[PDB]
């Protein structure tokens, strides 16, 4: 029998669900038919309304302590939580109930990990990442898989790791799997030789742009951003933001929306600053 | 109560109330409540958007050049369309004209999104309202192959043994007792009308579409870095072109990347023509006696218009816009997103506050101040809604109107508008689709009488679904034309991709306002920006699902979702397949609707 | 002259002489000459390798650790097998044991090569000896679909419309008058025995195989950087493994890379079983009356043996080696590549010199000194060969013998050796393949009497062709086993990929010799190295096509190519379809043969 | 009509032909059916012997001045040229004859461009690259597309450029298209951050190897090698030598076999 997965959706844009189904290997079809049991997921699921709710009830008891709770999006705390209503009740109540009997949590994406766009100033809904919502006393692992969205093969790679090797992958201090989040973009960037030579895009579509010069001067946040974009890359290894000519915007990092303008130059560059 | 709406509906909430929360197989969060009469016919419908994030609020004070990335995150399904609206709105405000190749690449990205979004919507969100996978286990593989060859003769994937292998996989899945995404489906409801063989074909194609969809978005990865959420920028595209010069292999776009795009385009065209369009036609034929769900599409439709063959010349739009009102397809009313008497948003039945709530605000004047407040006739409590009170505020969706009219938006709106404006590609698609539909109907019913009434055929849930598929096909052909134009431009010496004349805010006027429009997958999208001293003073979005999913306005007009449900009989009100089928035909994007 | 060879042939060159130069649809360069009697039956056959580069010479003085990259470039078809032989030879000489994961990854690369090489050989090099693309244009697409469903019920790609679309594309190519690779083919020769429907099915599959083949080699790209010509190293594999640790995404092998490999493996298995194997069986049935070409295969076969389930333990070889001589399948003679009385190379009829040309040299004692010299009976001149003089030196290929015996090598040799040694997987494949063959024959002839004689079945050009396909299927299954073992090793804590104890030449003995063996796609491969003071003193290769394409030895024994043509009738000697069909069944690699 | 291409094969291993058919976009099937007319190619063609030779004769005359001559491998000058025999005659004579009436030549791979492995010391056959065999007087473009083999999409990218844009791509001073050969591996290498930090593989399967550290100290020749491996990459963008853990061996550069041991540092 296949590992039960409950995939909840809070305040979100659905990019993490979309990314997941882009996976080249394993295919999403095979993950759902043969690897896990995707027992609840508002995006793909047959049942609605009362029939959907019933599933939650049933899984929760049938598989108490044995389901993975995957969370996309996040709970709002403003508007008495009714800026995200599910079954007539705050999403936060759904999240808490299912968290209580989960084996482990996967915080998909920057929304569940950190807050993402709805949490940017002034955060009208008091959108709150999963780990902060559950607080310091929550006693099960929370695996943060950040990015807006994460890379597809990173998402399915986390799942296949757990299914193949029978353990939670090693996590850094922020809860991110070292499998994918233990280097900065700039630590494995093929444009680095240009950075080193002082060869930059100075203005869009300049000489440097057409040669693939470094994007630091046009705002690349790769120097401060931990992700697999420059190694695994995106959409079956096709590209990543920097390859296609736009700097990293920092989208896996806590607080990236408020770090500064995407076209502001990254900090912490000198070891004598 | 019995409410007689100005748009000619009688909303009657005395019958039995049915609540659907969550509405699944949409993006985001929705609640729908209906009332049915003693004959199980829907006599009231209530559309509730159950989420809000506040992007309009979050944008205030930020740099207009950054906005696209924030608003792109309105939605990961229609990923990129908000970025495109944004950059266009800023370029409008600042009088920025972009290079040809930037126009083309943006259009290529847009048509990629349309194809991806439409295909995934039909198979992965919609199909389970028409397809019963459990019944597919009853199919004969040889008869399934025979059906396949008739539905789509050119598709190679028809072997009886292939269908049998698919069937074995789904049987294994079911026999496991872990039914996952099929658990608790309404599979015994007689509202499901396909043969076992058609169910098996359709499930087969669901799987083929899940495998296919990840390929087409590689066009976004090439031009935009990634999918979801490709990159954009004000004044051009970031994907600089270098085909033949020093360091070309290191440029975003080089010969090899162009060859890859060509390949991807062709794969998408083939899937449109061989799998998606033929499936929608054939499933429509099985459902030939179920023509509910037309709603407003019969009377009031709108789109801003898109895809001009000549950049910046809207008379050349390949999906021309305007508004048809009161069902007169002979009168195309021009739509101007700048006119304060045209697009207006009301909040009398929404969870927002205005200083003067009698007003509809044009979006340059828009206000987004949350006001979560339940009416005094609510059953339940503030954090436990049992039956929402639709006489008061009942949604996070604002109420947009066009000159005070409620309209439907989306592919069907655009198809009606294009047909009515003499777009020959569209007319040919519609007529040949009708002809094909009637042929498949005659396969199924040898006494079938041909359907000839185009208003009846298009103005339905089936017609809405068909128009979406046809639009996908049209987008694939257009995108190939755009690619060929890009190649031609490069061949004639133009590899330029960005205009930086107005990159620096020192070049901007102190005060500026702009609007950017997009033919987004679900209909008419626009963003309205007000800039002051380099910063965003106001930023208002009105998105397709905002239109379609609208609650009532101060005069009591109902929006497209509510209208579409009125008068639909349900086999089993408590297993509301019909409701889902019709709502899903609009492809609701609830994160979009509320932003 | 009439020459009565010690291996029981009568080579008679008094009949009409037919020259084929170039022999196309091989790797590299070959010339073949035959003589036909008055009944157009071949009574003499002459194998000439028409290229030489001198890799053995070039390696002298170089570092053993570099050798694999040089010898890999012996051949880009069997790309990697020479690298593998090389590192094994150096590791043998220096007593280096590699980690289990290195053993496994090398086997996965080897099996990837087998599959790729076998599929491309059959479709892109061999098929046009059996398949008439012109006749495919006469096929009925519906009857083609019916044939396809019979040949391979599980393959999905069977629609009549698909076969019609392929036909349309070939018709357009023909109609263009630019016939390219099909130009002047022998398409009116009655040696072509397929129905038009089988020809169309097979052309369809040629195109499917051309699209597929580029996918499987992605396994080489992951473990070895690139294909053709993946990287290797002495003592391990360079593709270090890190699944879970710091910087895993930047390691050569991580979770995503493993998932990619799994996907690729399964795609290959599927193509083997659904496309390749069924095609060869079905084509064989259409050729059931054409059992020519056995040659040495049912008397004298050899392989070194490969793929031990327990590393470094040959009694566990999944393709066990040895030599069968004189047709006694009940006696497996052990083969020892170290024994100077076993493998020896003569040059009596080759373009090389030895001090004592009467000797056969074991490869640790081998000599490669070129001696291009034509016999005084040549028709033509040194730079214009009209008819080569096979009584003298007539090839760049040396003459390898095993204890003085001429033997055939290749997948057919391995299949006979494996069958004879009780390898149940192989026994099952042979028997099921014979049954399937006879089933198709009876579909073609209800009056068919089943073929039961395995020596006659397997010992033919058809059998040689079948054995190659079966081997591809077996390699896919074994490769999956290897993958699962690699995952198990990693799960139990072992991610190691290299042993560096002997990396530095200071750790080496001043004198050492070694031999590395491989079950290469075309048969028995070995490299013999002599090391002196850190440098290559001698490096000798004896490759599969060296054995098969061998010219005569001092006693007059003929090699496998020459034997295989003897006694074959030709419909049209000047349109030598039968010669091409049989030579191609050996998959000649002439760059390999001569190195 | 589709552009006529004659693909000759001298002394070679056939890796360039193999690479060509790996092309992800365009597919080889589509190149041959729809883009070019592959009129002669020993590897894939139906015809042999006299029937094959006859096509060369016919294409030469019929398309005189109008075919592209693609060459894989190279001509030997030793053994009177009979270390590579085609149709009983030296390959060099075939090459000369077809070069005389070509519109342009494509020198595929390091064999045709430079000499590759058979030309490494002591070059027993006097294997000679195409441009040197034809000499300074040769009056048509020779496009060198080096590498052992070249990347598949580079090969098909050169052909699609010429067909789409109606010109020879711009070449560097060595005759290589700037489209693909105008940066060194090291100038676009994703391991460069490690080079910059002094983070190297020091021994196979060390800590550095398992983190993807720079391969300079184990002999990477990327600092001196011009190719698209670190940008386009190999086999549908799957990998390249360095990604998979082995240094570049320099395989697109003239003389790479004789530049020293592959495991000795780039100096
Ligand atoms: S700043 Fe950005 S583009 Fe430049 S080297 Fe670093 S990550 Fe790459
Ligand atoms: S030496 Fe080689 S591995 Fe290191 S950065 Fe340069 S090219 Fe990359
Ligand atoms: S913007 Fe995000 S997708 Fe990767 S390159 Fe930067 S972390
Ligand atoms: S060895 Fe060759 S394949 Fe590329 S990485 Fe170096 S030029
Ligand atoms: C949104 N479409
Ligand atoms: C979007 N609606
Ligand atoms: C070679 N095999
Ligand atoms: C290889 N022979
Ligand atoms: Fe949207
Ligand atoms: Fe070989
Ligand atoms: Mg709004
Ligand atoms: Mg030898
Ligand atoms: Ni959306
Ligand atoms: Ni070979
Ligand atoms: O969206
Ligand atoms: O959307
Ligand atoms: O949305
Ligand atoms: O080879
Ligand atoms: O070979
Ligand atoms: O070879």
């Amino acid at each position: 029998p296949r590992t039960p997965v409950i995939w909840l959706h809070g305040l979100e844009c659905t990019c993490c669900s979309e990314s997941f189904i882009r996976s080249a290997h394993p295919l999403a079809k095979d993950v759902v038919l043969s690897m896990i049991s995707l027992d609840y997921d508002d995006t793909l699921m047959a049942a609605s309304g009362h029939a959907a709710e019933a599933i939650l009830d049933e899984i929760k008891e049938k598989y108490k302590g044995n389901y993975i709770l995957a969370v996309e999006g996040n709970p709002p705390l403003n508007q008495d939580g009714m800026s995200c209503i599910i079954g007539g009740r705050p999403f936060s109540e759904q999240l808490k109930r299912m968290a209580d009997d989960a084996k482990a949590i996967i915080s998909w994406g920057s929304c569940a990990s950190w807050g993402c766009v709805q949490a940017a100033k002034p955060n009208p809904t008091q959108a709150t990442p999963v780990h902060k919502f559950l607080g310091g006393g929550y006693d099960k692992p929370i695996i943060k898989v950040p990015g807006c969205p994460p890379i597809a093969e990173v998402m399915t790679g986390v799942i296949t790791y757990m299914l193949t090797f029978d353990r939670i992958p090693e996590l850094d201090r922020q809860g991110r799997p070292k499998m994918f989040y233990s280097q900065r973009i700039h630590d494995k960037c093929y444009r680095r030789p240009h950075f080193d030579a002082g060869q930059f895009v100075e203005e869009w579509d300049d000489e440097g742009a057409r040669k693939g010069y470094c994007l630091y001067k046009v705002g690349c946040k790769g120097p401060t951003t931990y992700n697999a974009c420059s190694t695994v890359r995106w959409n079956g290894g096709t590209s990543f933001p920097i390859q296609s000519g736009h700097g990293c915007i920092g989208c896996s990092e806590d607080g990236f929306w408020d770090k500064g303008s995407f076209y502001s130059r990254d900090t912490e560059m000198n070891a004598f600053g | 109560s019995v409410l007689n709406t100005p748009n000619h509906y009688k909303m009657d909430n005395s019958g039995r109330r049915v609540v659907i929360d969550p509405v699944t197989r949409i993006e985001g969060h929705m609640r729908c409540e209906v009332n049915v009469d003693e004959n199980n016919v829907i006599q009231n419908a209530v559309s509730t958007g159950t989420m809000w994030r506040g992007l309009e609020v979050i944008l205030r004070g930020r740099d207009p050049r950054d906005a696209w990335a924030f608003v792109e995150r309105i939605c990961g399904v229609c990923t990129g369309c908000h970025a495109l609206a944004s950059v266009r709105a800023v370029e409008d405000a600042l009088d920025i004209k972009i290079p040809h190749n930037a126009t083309l690449i943006r259009e290529i990205m847009a048509k990629t999104l349309q194809i991806h979004d439409h295909i995934v919507h039909f198979y992965h969100l919609h199909a389970l309202d028409w397809v019963n996978p459990v019944n597919a286990l009853k199919a004969d593989p040889q008869a399934t192959s025979e059906l396949q060859k008739l539905v789509s003769p050119h598709h190679p994937m028809s072997s009886p043994g292939y269908f049998k292998d698919i069937q074995i996989r789904i049987q294994k899945f079911v026999d496991s007792g872990q039914l996952g995404i099929f658990k608790n489906g309404y599979w015994s409801n007689p509202a499901y009308k396909l043969s076992p063989e058609a169910d098996l074909m359709a499930v087969t194609h669901y799987l083929e579409a899940l495998d296919f969809q990840k390929e087409i978005v590689k066009i976004h990865a090439i031009f935009g870095g990634k999918n979801p959420h490709p990159n954009y920028m004000v004044g051009g595209v970031p994907c600089a072109i270098n085909i033949d010069g020093d360091m070309a292999a290191g440029a975003p776009i080089n010969m090899e990347r162009l060859n890859f795009v060509k390949s991807l385009i062709e794969q998408g065209r083939t899937f449109n023509t061989n799998v998606y369009v033929p499936d929608v036609i054939a499933i429509a034929a099985f459902y030939r006696d179920w023509l509910y769900g037309g709603g407003l599409s019969a009377t009031n439709v709108m789109d801003y218009g898109a895809y001009p063959k000549t950049p910046y010349d809207k008379s050349t739009d390949q999906l021309p816009g305007g508004a048809i009102i009161n069902g007169d397809w002979g009168k195309i009313h021009p739509v101007d997103p700048r006119d304060p008497e045209q697009v207006q948003e009301f909040v009398t039945h929404s969870w927002y506050k205005y200083p003067d709530e009698t007003k509809g605000l044009h979006p340059w004047d828009g206000i987004t101040e949350p006001n979560y407040e339940l009416g005094s006739k609510t059953k339940g409590s503030r954090t436990n809604i049992i039956e929402i009170d639709e006489s008061a505020k009942y949604s996070w969706i604002k109420s947009p109107r066009w000159r005070g009219h409620a309209v439907e938006v989306g592919p069907l709106a655009r198809y009606i508008l294009a047909y009515a404006q003499g777009v020959e590609y569209v007319k040919t698609q519609v007529h040949t689709s009708l002809n094909r539909f009637n042929a498949v109907c005659r396969l199924l019913d040898p006494n079938h009488k041909d359907i000839t009434d185009l208003k009846a055929f298009l103005g339905s849930t089936i017609g809405r679904t068909l128009a979406r598929a046809l639009e996908s096909e049209y987008c694939g052909d257009m995108m190939l034309d755009d690619f060929n134009q890009l190649i031609s431009n490069i061949k004639n010496g133009d590899s330029s991709t960005a205009n930086t004349d107005k990159w620096d805010p020192s070049s901007w006027p102190e005060h500026a306002k702009g609007v950017g429009t997009v033919a987004a997958p679900r209909g008419a999208l626009a963003h309205w920006i007000v800039i002051e001293k380099g910063k965003i003073k106001n930023y208002q979005c009105v998105v397709p699902t905002t239109w379609n999913g609208s609650p009532r306005d101060p005069k009591g007009n109902i929006g497209a979702f509510e209208a579409s449900l009125m008068g639909t009989p349900m086999e089993r009100p408590d297993e509301p397949v019909e409701v889902l089928r019709t709502l899903h035909s609009f492809d609701p994007c609830l994160a979009c609707s509320t932003h």
